[PDB]
């Protein structure tokens, strides 16, 4: 359908045990395709997937060299961010980057991302149109008028109109066995009566790719409530995801409820009940 | 606003040591050095992320340094200089992508500065041919016997610097040009109506500004000190 | 500053049958700041050949973290993720439970 | 590995369109430059293209950019003898923002005013002894090397103009202190083809 | 593949 590519970048100072630590991933979808851990000994950009093993030397050596340079700017980054806050040196901080861009079936650029997060909070983000920022605070506020006096946002989409997609479509076709993949959920239910007059209704889906889900209770029609739980998905480790979804009703209650499980792999969305 | 740069000339012995200051644009985060030798395009020294020296060439020598203290100015130290390093020093500085650069340092490395002397300035009147053939008068200034090739050309009518009608030697002449050290000569020409020029109340000054040695440089020879000085050459309007 | 205390899931790859390969998953979500220490437990006892996934974070810039190691469920063993952050006075320790 | 490269010297008349190509290193370079340098010392920034754009018009100034063949273009729609200077193409280089520049196109530009060939003889407000030949209102063809004796000193063709009566002309000097030194035969044999 | 150029904050 629209595939996606974002990388992640999060810096955290470390007062008086060293410089800050630098660590960044890559995902096209739902999947991981390299890191980089700045305390690691290897100092490298990493594979992740058996299918980015395949890009040649000159990608290894180039990738080090710019995610090696991203770390010394988020370092920076940080001193900088200090002072706009005139907050202590010995204090900790974490600044977050995320950014990346998505194409549709036709292959062609759809959206780009450029976004950062100062402890936890929004600092500064590309607004959908490329050619703005929205600042949370009067510190991004600053960043916001050297940025658009710099053309920051100008060179930046040059990236992620360019590079940013070249890179996707060769991922895409490099890897199109993986990511390019629907893997249809496998659905099962679980009955754990809590007690003689009331009992637990949970709905599995597992081993479906990608994470993207919607698992909906019902009785005798629509029911949407807070008597009915979700966990949020999570993964199980080989490249599919897990969800489960709970309901608690009466004793010889079971069939009144069915649950339904929505996935892109799923010609039809499916209907669970309860067979003792 | 711009790039500053000190000295923006300089003339050191085969051997000294040197130090070159640039100011770049208030708030600009990102400092590159280049150097350029005349004919070519500029090739980069240095990278300053503020304080961070963050990049730098194999070009860059032991003897070559560069400092960015306080994230501000920076200098440039290149020790034991040699004749090789005659070169323009240019300094560009950066909020993000756009570089502006700095009117650079113009450094001449000479094994001694008895090599150093000031020009020697005149100017030759328009001859009657022209002032008939034309209504026009051309009045040449010639500038002879300088090294280093570190000089500003003007003409000044009646106290003015003239913005047109002249054109200066785009660069100049060595009066042996097979060898590296040897000295400069310079042509510029002002044309004016052959009315102006009969005109007996009419002032024209050649202005040439050497580049030459400081206080700091020592001299003990039987010459004029070879300072940085102006010298020019003057005619008046002649009603012949 | 924004703290977020982890939420918590221990899970197997796969339906656990007594005496089959599988993996036991930890999955730590929607916690900031990133500094985390998570171990899984026999029993009470610690294992100590567990691998972590690479840190990445969610919408909400909250981090998350997969744990797992290799193991074969029996019908006696107790099986527990234990995770200690900034936002938790004490360690919390979640058992495995089969069904979840 | 390899270098941005374009051409040494471009030669153009006034009113002309001068088109400076290079071809760039990487297809990655976000971003293009143009530099221009008068005689003296200060490098000044002209005008640049993104890497996601084909054209970008600015006054008499036109840039147009193929990603594809890494190819880039400036244009200057009418030409006057001002224009004249070196134009660097210059393209970020790795993970800094550091430049590579090309080796520089001079720009020569030729006055369309009607030659009026002559060498004169110009004596010192000082010293009437000491002379200088020039050799003004010759046609921009028309190109002056240096001597073939050594005690004799020719300059470069070089443009004047004289803006109030809207006029150009190409102009050199020579001079000497031989004895034997004539004006006549100064330049005759200097000049040479465009 | 990643950008050649970030933004100091």
């Amino acid at each position: 359908g629209s595939h996606s590519m974002r990388y992640f970048s999060t810096s955290v100072s470390r007062p008086g045990r060293g410089e800050p630590r630098f660590i960044a991933v890559g995902y096209v979808d739902d999947t991981q395709f390299v890191r980089f851990d700045s305390d690691a000994a290897s100092q490298r950009m990493e594979p992740r997937a058996p299918w980015i093993e395949q890009e040649g030397p000159e990608y290894w050596d180039e990738e080090t060299g710019k995610v090696k340079a991203h770390s010394q700017t988020d370092r920076e980054n940080l001193r900088i961010a200090l002072r706009y806050y005139n907050q202590s040196e010995a204090g900790s901080h974490t600044l977050q980057m995320m950014f990346g861009c998505d194409v549709g079936s036709d292959g062609r650029f759809l959206r780009g991302y450029h976004q950062y997060a100062y402890d936890g909070k929004d600092y500064i983000a590309l607004k959908e149109d490329l050619r703005s920022w929205t600042a949370a605070d009067m510190a991004a506020q600053i960043t916001k008028r050297k940025w658009e006096a710099a053309h920051v946002a100008e060179q930046q989409r040059a990236y992620l109109e360019g590079t940013c997609v070249d890179g996707l479509r060769r991922y895409l076709e490099n890897g199109k066995e993986t990511l390019q993949r629907t893997d249809p959920p496998k659905t099962h239910m679980t009955h754990h009566p809590i007690s003689d007059h009331e009992a637990t209704l949970r709905c599995w889906a597992l081993g479906f790719y990608p994470a993207e889900i919607t698992l909906t209770w019902q009785r005798d029609g629509e029911d949407q409530t807070q008597d009915t739980e979700l966990v949020e998905t999570r993964p199980a480790g080989d490249g599919t995801f897990q969800k489960w979804a709970a309901v608690v009703v009466p004793s010889g209650e079971e069939q009144r409820y069915t649950c339904h499980v929505q996935h892109e792999g799923l010609p039809k969305p499916l209907t669970l009940r309860w067979e003792p | 606003t711009g790039v500053s740069q000190d000295p923006r000339h300089k003339i050191t012995k085969r051997g000294q040591n040197v130090t070159f200051r640039c100011d770049p644009i208030s708030e600009h985060n990102r400092l590159y050095w280049y150097r350029q030798t005349l004919g070519q395009g500029p090739e980069f020294l240095t990278y300053f992320q503020n304080e961070a020296q963050l990049e730098k060439s194999r070009l860059l020598s032991d003897r070559f340094s560069a400092e960015r203290p306080k994230g501000s100015f920076s200098t440039l130290e290149i020790q034991r200089t040699e004749q090789g390093d005659s070169a323009m020093y240019l300094c560009a500085s950066s909020l993000h992508h756009e570089q502006y650069f700095g009117p650079g340092t113009r450094l001449t490395v000479t094994e001694d500065l008895k090599n150093v002397f000031p020009p020697e300035v005149a100017v030759f009147e328009p001859s009657e041919a022209e002032i008939s053939h034309t209504q026009k008068a051309t009045l040449v200034c010639l500038a002879t016997g300088f090294y280093p090739d570190h000089v500003e050309l003007s003409w000044w009518v009646n106290g003015k610097e003239v913005h047109s009608g002249v054109c200066t030697d785009p660069q100049p002449l060595k009066e042996q040009p097979a060898l590296n050290d040897s000295r400069y000569a310079l042509s510029s020409r002002l044309r004016v109506s052959a009315t102006f020029w009969q005109d007996p109340r009419n002032h024209f000054r050649c202005q040439v500004q050497f580049y030459g040695l400081s206080e700091n440089d020592e001299w003990t020879q039987d010459r004029a000190k070879p300072v940085t000085q102006i010298v020019s050459a003057e005619a008046w309007g002649r009603a012949d | 500053m924004i703290q977020r205390t982890p939420k918590i899931q221990v899970y197997s790859r796969h339906p656990a049958e007594n005496g089959k390969s599988n993996f036991l998953n930890c999955y730590v979500s929607g916690f900031h700041p990133s500094d985390i220490e998570v171990d899984l437990l026999k029993n009470g006892e610690r294992i100590e050949k567990v691998e972590h996934s690479d840190l990445s974070f969610s919408k909400d810039w909250s981090f998350y973290l997969l744990y797992y190691t290799e193991f074969t469920p029996t019908e006696k063993d107790e099986y527990a993720c234990r995770v200690n952050h900034v936002t938790l006075s004490q360690p919390k320790i979640v058992k495995w439970d089969r069904d979840m | 590995g390899e270098d941005v490269e374009q051409s040494l010297f471009l030669s153009v008349r006034e009113g002309d369109s001068s088109v400076i190509n290079c071809t760039y290193t990487d297809s990655s370079s976000t971003y293009l430059y143009w530099y221009k340098q008068e005689p003296g010392a200060g490098l000044q920034l002209l005008t640049y293209i993104f890497s996601n754009m084909d054209m970008k018009q600015d006054q008499r100034l036109t840039v147009l950019l193929n990603k594809k063949d890494k190819h880039l273009s400036l244009r200057i729609a009418d030409t006057q003898t001002g224009d004249s200077a070196i134009y660097f193409c210059a393209e970020p280089s790795g993970n800094t923002g550091k430049l590579i520049f090309g080796q520089g196109t001079t720009l020569q530009v030729k006055p369309i005013q009607n030659p009026d060939p002559a060498v004169y003889q110009l004596r010192d407000s000082k010293s009437s002894d000491k002379s200088v030949c020039l050799f003004t209102d010759f046609d921009s063809q028309t190109n002056v090397s240096q001597s073939k004796d050594s005690d004799v000193y020719i300059t470069d063709k070089c443009v004047l103009d004289m803006r109030s009566m809207d006029f150009k002309s190409n102009s050199a000097v020579a001079w000497s202190n031989k004895s034997d030194f004539a004006c006549a035969n100064a330049f005759n044999n200097s000049i040479i083809p465009e | 593949q990643l950008p050649r150029l970030f933004p100091l904050l």
